[PDB]
């Protein structure tokens, strides 16, 4: 099987703003 | 203390509180699982997208209708849809509200039995009732006589009723419906080069059918007109550009309703089954049925169907009788309107199937006088 | 306990601890052995110069890259580079830190298997994970969809991902990258008078390419202008004096990316490979990929590529759709930044390959669902 | 005056005089233009090499197939192919012989119309007739009924015919054919190290597929065996040496036919679409179609496909009824044999499209009763 991403919750697109 | 008027249908689940004029939530009845691999982690992507949420991610899902022709073929999917409808689309607990479901006539009884059993066992609803899909539409129009043609999305039936009395021996059902029209439109749209195969593109073809297809008054004359003129050339914008041009195909899709031999059906068209059903009933109320012909189902929203159907019936009917077709503008929600009206009636307050009745007689109580 | 995110690539090794903003150690990935005799005794002469030292003493060395096109061809040099990276650039023992390697898509399986075996037997790491080099690049932008073209230094691969679901059947790989551009530049510099042959001078040509080359917006008119006017001819200083003047070779070397017929390659340029990989995707997610194209890799750092790409894609794609090319200022480290972000996630803590699993199943464990 | 039973197909043009058993001229349908410079003078280098000539000089050409999936994409190249077939490979004038073209079912009618226009305008054939690629294959078998699955190199089309009557509502067409299998073989051969990019090496890949690939009786058992044993690895020699060893890729390549989920296509395999088409037929003719399944086309020449097909159909079909697969050994040339048989019939001699009828009625006569 491909890499089955385990079931989490979140998150993204806040890190980019924080970095900028 | 309020009643819930649910309408399963096949393709557009419509639900809302009783006593209103519009349903609260209308969403497609589709359950779509993902098909690709999935590499990014932490997205919290669920394993089953249902309802209106699933029609936004059709690219990475396999949308699947759990209802083929009225009947239910995947009870797990229908349970998911009912749970999503009751808990997320209405935000109303099912434990303190009656339920009024609708069923197409002449279906297998096991479907109704399983429906009632699931509704009473898992959801633990206080009381539920199953009603005929066309009688509710007839009640919604404020009348009490005539024959109703309910061209839904899965099944097309004709129900004649007179002064509140139905005729079980004159009900004509045909499995031709909007789904077959969509399939035929997809099949004939390949003659120009545009090929749709994926189950997701079926919804694109369905949208094209809703926005463009129409019923011609005269089939052969219009087809001859389209071969020389170019006024029927209609353009449409696909969800990624590359507009397409539909010519005479736009009125070949609904022509299947009148000539089912296009899709291999041996049976007759819609205007002929109604005529046969009318001639099958008593000779004393034929004129009343002629005077109270009412269309139902969303599929009867095609531009110009009520005129060609009227012309065909008038040609087939004797010249003395007068043929009128009642076409309410809100024929899409007519069944839900009838359910809302019926749930508010005081005389109907005692026809429900109480929880005690189910615990006493089991799910088989549906087949009894108490439907 | 922090994680080690090493990103070998092909040409520049970038390494640093998880959770930082920029890699702590970046250096060219070359191993340089001496080729002359040596007459002074006891000068602390080494038997192989690795890392950035080999390009400082590159006068008497024969630099040999250990990775030709993504695939690793000389394992001994790779072991030398990994040892120098761990012990001398970060000075951290490998047996007390997890590792996150990155591998180009569509690589031979033996490469990954041998990489895992070396990392588990020689350095004896607790747990290591291999990830596709473009997924981290997409992680860096903070998005969850889009098509990322990671035109690195050894291989150029274009991976589209929608809502975290990658499309394995639409991955397009081309072997034209910075190394072949450098070779073509070294070949066309002989048309003016300067000849570079030995492997030590390929670094000089690489520096010239990095410092002077630029991608023209339109090729024909720019070529016509550069052959008539004299405003583009720019001068450069070689490391011994002897300044050179490059004219139309500035924009002709990077033009190969958009027109691989210069080196005789069969495939189309990177402006048509992206569109072809987009069109291979389903019809519903083409608009989002059109509006969310992402660029990455060192070789996409040329001044004037984001506008040429936009113009070419607009020429190819349907006119109505909006086309946006994302070009973050930190394109070079986008993959490593994505890797650092990935290694810091909480849900990622159970994706590592436990050493017990390797001992139970051998190096072929990487191909399993544990990627 | 004899008839020319031509069969353009897609990838392999077969033609010859009517009444024979095998085509006199069979050659790949490729149009090849030079791509390198060319410096020698007086060599008589033409600007386009087609047919078998392009299979001897493919090193310095850019081969381009003119038929992608049934549809025609380069009309000038197709004209060159027909010109080479008539004037060069058979040495017969077109003005003195009728012609029988072959067309795949459910294709755009514009292609058929333009084919007729090209045939009657350029070559000035006395009469031409287009025939469905499945009816001819059924005729060649010598019977009159059955369901024929003719998976050529462009399309895989399944047509059931009963007592000489076709069922237009039961024709299932998939775009998965030999070309996509070749592409998948190219994509999986990069897992070992052998990378093919140029369009000329695709011919080497096709030769490998013809010579070594085979269909497993059971996919999972063979896949598990191939990872432990080494009895499946076969060696092959490229045109310059470099012997390569194929392991489990031999049966992973043709498995895409029964599992189109490998290349991302949504449609089911060829084992299930035929069964679905059979179920679409009436309930009174299903047993006969079960008993007379007929295979043809090049793509059905894999050793061991008739066993997998029969096993899958028997698993799907009801247990009692018999399933018999008709797999003639010369199934590759089946369509040409059927065309030769049909053109030699006296009853068919009155079904041609007369030149005067096209002249007075235009190219659109083909869609009419003369079809
Ligand atoms: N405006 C419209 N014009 C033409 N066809 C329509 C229109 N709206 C809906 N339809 C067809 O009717 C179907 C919806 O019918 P509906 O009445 O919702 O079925 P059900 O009885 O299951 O609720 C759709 O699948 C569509 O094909
Ligand atoms: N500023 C720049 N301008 C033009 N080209 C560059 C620039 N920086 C790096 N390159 C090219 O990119 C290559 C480095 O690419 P990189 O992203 O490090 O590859 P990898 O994916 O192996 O890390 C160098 O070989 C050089 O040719
Ligand atoms: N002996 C064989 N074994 C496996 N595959 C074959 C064999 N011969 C031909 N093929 C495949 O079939 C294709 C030829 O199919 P063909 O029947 O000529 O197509 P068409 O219907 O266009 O004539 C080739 O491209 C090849 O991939
Ligand atoms: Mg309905
Ligand atoms: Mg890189
Ligand atoms: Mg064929």
């Amino acid at each position: 099987v491909p890499p089955k991403i385990p079931d989490g919750e979140r998150v993204d697109f806040d890190d980019i703003h924080r970095k900028r | 203390t309020t009643a819930l008027v649910c309408d399963n249908g096949s393709g557009l689940v419509k639900a809302g509180f009783a006593g209103d004029d519009a349903p609260r939530a209308v969403f497609p009845s589709i359950v779509g699982r993902p098909r690709h691999q999935g590499v990014m982690v932490g997205m919290g992507q669920k394993d089953s997208y249902v309802g209106d949420e699933a029609q936004s991610k059709r690219g990475i899902l396999t949308l699947k209708y759990p209802i083929e022709h009225g009947i239910i073929t995947n009870w797990d999917d229908m349970e998911k849809i009912w749970h999503h409808t009751f808990y997320n689309e209405l935000r109303v607990a099912p434990e303190e509200h009656p339920t009024l479901l609708t069923e197409a006539p002449l279906n297998p009884k096991a479907n109704r039995e399983k429906m009632t059993q699931i509704m009473f066992e898992t959801f633990n609803v206080p009381a539920m009732y199953v009603a005929i899909q066309a009688v509710l539409s007839l009640y919604a129009s404020g009348r009490t006589t005539g024959i109703v043609l309910d061209s839904g999305d899965g099944v097309t039936h004709n129900v004649p009723i007179y002064e509140g009395y139905a005729l079980p021996h004159a009900i004509m059902r045909l499995d031709l419906a909007g789904r077959d029209l969509t399939d035929y439109l997809m099949k004939i749209l390949t003659e120009r080069g545009y090929s749709f195969v994926t189950t997701a593109e079926r919804e694109i073809v369905r949208d094209i059918k809703e926005k463009l297809c129409y019923v011609a008054l005269d089939f052969e004359n219009e087809m001859a007109t389209a071969a020389s003129s170019s006024s029927l050339e209609k353009s449409y914008e696909l969800p990624d550009g590359q507009v397409i041009t539909i010519g005479n195909e736009r009125f070949r899709c609904p022509e299947t309703l009148f000539q089912p031999s296009f899709i291999g059906m041996e049976s007759a068209g819609i205007h002929e089954t109604t005529y046969n059903s009318i001639m099958k009933c008593d000779i004393d109320i034929r004129k009343d049925l002629y005077a109270n012909n009412v269309l139902s189902g969303g599929t009867t929203m095609y531009p110009g169907i009520a005129d060609r159907m009227q012309k065909e019936i008038t040609a087939l009917a004797p010249s003395t009788m007068k043929i009128k077709i009642i076409a309410p503008p809100e024929r899409k929600y007519s069944v839900w309107i009838g359910g809302s009206i019926l749930a508010s009636l005081s005389t109907f307050q005692q026809m429900w199937i109480s929880k005690q009745e189910y615990d006493e007689a089991g799910p088989s109580i549906v087949h009894r006088k108490c439907f």
